[PDB]
């Protein structure tokens, strides 16, 4: 069969009458969880998965922004132009979503232990819907997401192309807590120690290094995200201080800021979180370092943040 | 920082051609070699050492070591005649600086080792407020040097002007090279120095303001 | 297939200032970062600036920092380099090369670049001085003398000697363009070491474009 683009529709737990946003958005734009989604296994198939080429990365990314634009409404809005508009404050508290596929169609599971996002899977599954996804609008780091339940994996759709983002996802989940910030700095050197286990694996045993990044507008050189609807800016110059071969990060909240939603600024009015580390996101400086090579953290791409989720679900059309 | 390579390789055809490139950066950075023709645009050959880019000739090779990269031409013919450049970035990674250039060259006629003279300043210049020394090379082939000039042990590279290597009437080469001065720096120091380095061999020649 | 092509380069005199573009087709530009490299008449390659695909990152040599500004636009695919204080010694031809990747690497495919011409565009006479022979000048059996044109625009200038009755053993050399943005030049003639106290030797110059014709008798030193 070939994957076709469709209309799939959302499935949220959530509740109406709670005051919480995602929740009042996903009321009337998502339906209840079934109390289970029948997981239809097959053995001897295959088939080619691309987590760099799949419609659902499209559709969530479209559903994000009518959440944000339906629920979190900015104080001001630069675009190319002006715009006043109220700044009330919101509750803003991602939860676990689902997105289901139509009758007609099912969705292609890949259940591979180890899988690279691209080519083809072994072990695959049909599915009517996808597992808990929590859209987390963060940077750098990935938050509230799941983690590869073995070892690591590194995805990348070209490793050999520093442009091309590097995806990351854990062995353990790393908890972090804001209010500044703090994080067990031991657990952090652990999953460093196993993110260069791969990493040298990938290119040569040549010797691998962290450190920040460089330039880039205040959201990408920190890591971004929001905090009951307030937006947290953070420092993670300490997280990158050693080459291989407990921690506080300082944190501000400027609500000037550069809406991922569209390439323009908008700001809100000053105000009046503990999760986990599932991700990373890194990019490669190739140099002409003989030996050395060194990784630093990015983002700015929320398509890149929607993938971590889903790369091994893709759509299919059945009788 | 900087990216030293010979000036000239004299060739006679079918021999195996060797330029070099030294650099104390090369210790920790990659070496990239690069061609440019008579009138022509520069194309790589060689990048990060050793890899080539097929499909380009192999007899191109590429030998990074140490604080040297070698670039090995098999076979060399009158196509491979050429400007020769290897390039780098300095110790920080952030600037890219290109070696001084090497001629490839087909043998015609035999190897003339440069004569050098040097000719410090006039009595007039001076009387006028001004000091030039003029080095004079000539009769040399293949026809590429360079020109290092030094005040007492020391190099200097302000004020130095000098012309690329033209052909006499006997069909050798001859180039120049001119040191701009004020006659305080002329007085001020023991003596000055032209250098020249053609394939195998390097000549210095001295003046001095105490003599004639 | 990849092409490059450049465009803003011309003659303007000094102090003024300039753009130059560069076109590029057959490879994403969005993904590749851009280098501007320069080269004098007959000299060798020289680097004048990187920037990032993505324009975050750009630098420029040493040599031109504080007056050449590196810019692009990739809605376009078109590489920028603006001068602002055009100097004498920037006359040379300019080359926009790729990069291998993004991000700090290596210059790929060059496209043929533009000449700019930087030059004052203002007549000046010669000033001849006399290169009188000396011990070590003397090679043996001969000995070389020569006179030097100094600051003198536009070229060429012609020189002979004795008013071209000696033509063995003369040579002249190719001008210099010296910062000043003159032009230098030195002719040179080798003569037996009996002849130099017994028989005169002038130089004579033309430099036509200022109507001037200087003669320079080269006397050996006191010494
Ligand atoms: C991950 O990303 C990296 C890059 O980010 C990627 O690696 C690159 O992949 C692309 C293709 O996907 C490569 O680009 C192609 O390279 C082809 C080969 O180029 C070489 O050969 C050219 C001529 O060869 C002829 O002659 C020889 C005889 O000796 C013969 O063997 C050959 O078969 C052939 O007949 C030569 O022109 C070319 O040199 C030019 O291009 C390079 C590019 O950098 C440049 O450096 C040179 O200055 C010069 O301009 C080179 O030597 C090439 O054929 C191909 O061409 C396209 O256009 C023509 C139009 O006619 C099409 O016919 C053709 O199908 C292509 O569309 C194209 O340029 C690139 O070289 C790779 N770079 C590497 C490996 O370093 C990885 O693949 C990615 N990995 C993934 C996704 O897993
Ligand atoms: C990833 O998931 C995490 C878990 O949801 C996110 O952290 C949570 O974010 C919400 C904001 O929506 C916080 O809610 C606040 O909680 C504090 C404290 O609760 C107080 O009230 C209870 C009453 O039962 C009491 O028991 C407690 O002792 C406290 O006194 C309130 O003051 C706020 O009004 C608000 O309700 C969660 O607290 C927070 N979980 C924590 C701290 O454990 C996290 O933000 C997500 N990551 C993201 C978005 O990047
Ligand atoms: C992800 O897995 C696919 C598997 O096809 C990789 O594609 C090829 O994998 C084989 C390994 O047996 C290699 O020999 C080939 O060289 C691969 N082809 C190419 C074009 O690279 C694919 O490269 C992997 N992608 C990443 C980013 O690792
Ligand atoms: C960050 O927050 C987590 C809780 O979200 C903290 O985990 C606690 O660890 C201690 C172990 O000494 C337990 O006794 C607590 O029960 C844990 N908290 C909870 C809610 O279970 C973690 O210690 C915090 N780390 C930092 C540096 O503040
Ligand atoms: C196909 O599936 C069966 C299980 O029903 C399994 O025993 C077999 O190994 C698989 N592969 C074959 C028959 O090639
Ligand atoms: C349909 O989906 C594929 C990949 O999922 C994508 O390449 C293509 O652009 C999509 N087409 C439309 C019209 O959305
Ligand atoms: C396929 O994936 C499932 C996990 O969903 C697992 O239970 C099953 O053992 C796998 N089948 C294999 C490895 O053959
Ligand atoms: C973090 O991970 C643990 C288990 O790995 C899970 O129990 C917990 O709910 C996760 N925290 C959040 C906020 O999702
Ligand atoms: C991930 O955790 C498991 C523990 O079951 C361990 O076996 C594995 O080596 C870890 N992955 C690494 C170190 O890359
Ligand atoms: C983060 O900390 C480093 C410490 O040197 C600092 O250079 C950098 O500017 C800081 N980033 C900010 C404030 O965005």
């Amino acid at each position: 069969w070939k994957e076709a683009n469709t209309t799939l529709f959302c499935a949220s737990d959530a509740k109406a009458y709670d005051t919480e946003a995602h929740n009042v958005w996903a009321t009337h734009a998502c339906v209840p969880t079934d109390p289970n989604p029948q997981e239809v296994v097959l053995e001897n198939v295959t088939e080619n998965f691309n987590m760099w080429k799949n419609h659902m990365v499209e559709q969530m990314h479209e559903d994000i922004i009518s959440l944000w634009d339906q629920s979190l409404k900015p104080c001001v809005k630069l675009t190319g132009g002006v715009i006043t508009q109220a700044c009330p404050k919101i509750s803003f508290e991602p939860i676990p979503i689902h997105y289901c596929a139509p009758a007609g169609f099912a969705i292609l599971k890949c259940n591979d232990k180890k899988f690279n996002g691209t080519g083809p899977c072994t072990n695959v599954s049909t599915v009517q819907c996808t597992h808990g996804i929590r859209p987390v609008v963060s940077t750098q780091l990935l938050l509230n997401g799941s983690l590869a339940e073995e070892e690591v994996v590194i995805r990348s759709e070209n490793f050999t192309n520093n442009v091309k983002n590097i995806i990351v996802q854990l062995n353990e989940s790393v908890q972090i807590n804001c209010t500044h910030c703090n994080i067990s700095r031991e657990k952090w050197q652990n999953t460093l120690k196993q993110i260069v286990k791969k990493l040298r694996e990938q290119f040569k045993n040549k010797t691998i290094a962290f450190a920040p990044s460089s330039g880039g507008d205040p959201e990408i050189v920190m890591h971004s995200f929001n905090c009951n609807g307030e937006f947290f800016y953070c420092n993670t110059t300490k997280l990158f201080t050693s080459t291989w071969n407990v921690i506080t990060l300082p944190c501000r909240i400027r609500q000037i800021i550069n809406m991922w939603q569209e390439v323009g600024k908008a700001m809100y009015a000053p105000p009046i979180c503990s999760s986990n580390i599932t991700g990373l996101l890194l990019t490669r400086d190739g140099g002409v370092d003989t030996t050395k090579e060194t990784f630093r953290p990015g983002g700015g791409n929320m398509k890149d943040n929607w993938r971590s989720e889903l790369y091994k679900y893709k759509v299919v059309r059945i009788e | 920082y900087e990216l030293t390579q010979p000036p000239s390789v004299s060739v006679s055809p079918g021999q195996t051609a060797r330029i070099t490139c030294s650099g104390d950066t090369l210790s920790t950075k990659w070496s990239y070699w690069c061609q440019q023709k008579s009138g022509q645009a520069p194309v790589l050959v060689i990048y990060e050492g050793n890899k080539r880019f097929s499909g380009t000739p192999a007899k191109f090779s590429g030998f990074h070591s140490g604080t040297m990269a070698t670039l090995t031409i098999s076979g060399a013919q009158v196509d491979d005649e050429a400007d020769y450049y290897c390039f780098s970035t300095d110790s920080s990674g952030q600037t890219w600086v290109f070696g001084g250039g090497t001629k490839l060259t087909v043998l015609r006629q035999p190897k003339a080792a440069p004569s050098v003279t040097l000719f410090p300043p006039s009595s007039e210049e001076l009387q006028a407020n001004k000091a030039t020394l003029v080095c004079l090379i000539s009769d040399f082939y293949p026809g590429a040097v360079t020109v290092a000039w030094k005040a007492d042990s020391s190099p200097v590279k302000a004020g130095v002007e000098t012309t690329t290597p033209s052909k006499q009437s006997n069909n050798k080469y001859a180039a120049s090279s001119y040191l701009s001065l004020t006659p305080e720096q002329w007085k001020s120091h023991r003596s000055y120095s032209c250098q020249v380095t053609h394939e195998g061999s390097t000549v210095e020649k001295t003046v001095a303001p105490t003599e004639c | 297939q990849v092409q490059l092509v450049e465009s803003g380069g011309g003659l303007f005199q000094p102090g003024r200032s300039l753009r130059l573009s560069c076109v590029a087709s057959g490879f994403s530009f969005n993904e590749k970062a851009m280098h501007w490299v320069r080269q004098a008449p007959g000299k060798g390659l020289e680097w004048v600036a990187i920037i990032w695909y993505n324009s975050i990152h750009k630098n420029y040599a040493d040599s031109v920092k504080g007056r050449f500004t590196i810019s692009r636009d990739n809605s376009k695919n078109t590489l920028y380099l603006q001068m602002n204080s055009l100097r004498a010694d920037d006359t040379a031809v300019y080359y926009c090369a790729n990069a291998g990747g993004g991000k700090y690497d290596y210059l790929d495919v060059w496209g043929r670049g533009t000449t700019v011409t930087v030059s004052s565009a203002s007549t000046k006479g010669p000033s001849v001085f006399p290169l009188a022979p000396s011990s070590k000048s003397t090679s043996g059996g001969t000995a070389a003398l020569g006179c030097l044109v100094k600051d003198y625009f536009p070229e060429p200038v012609t020189v002979s000697w004795n008013s071209g009755a000696l033509t063995s053993g003369v040579h002249t050399f190719p001008a210099v363009l010296q910062s000043s943005g003159l032009y230098s030049l030195s002719s040179v003639v080798t003569v037996p070491s009996s002849s130099l106290g017994t028989q005169t030797y002038i130089c004579n110059v033309n430099h036509k474009p200022s109507n001037t014709k200087v003669d320079k008798k080269v006397e050996p030193k006191s010494c």
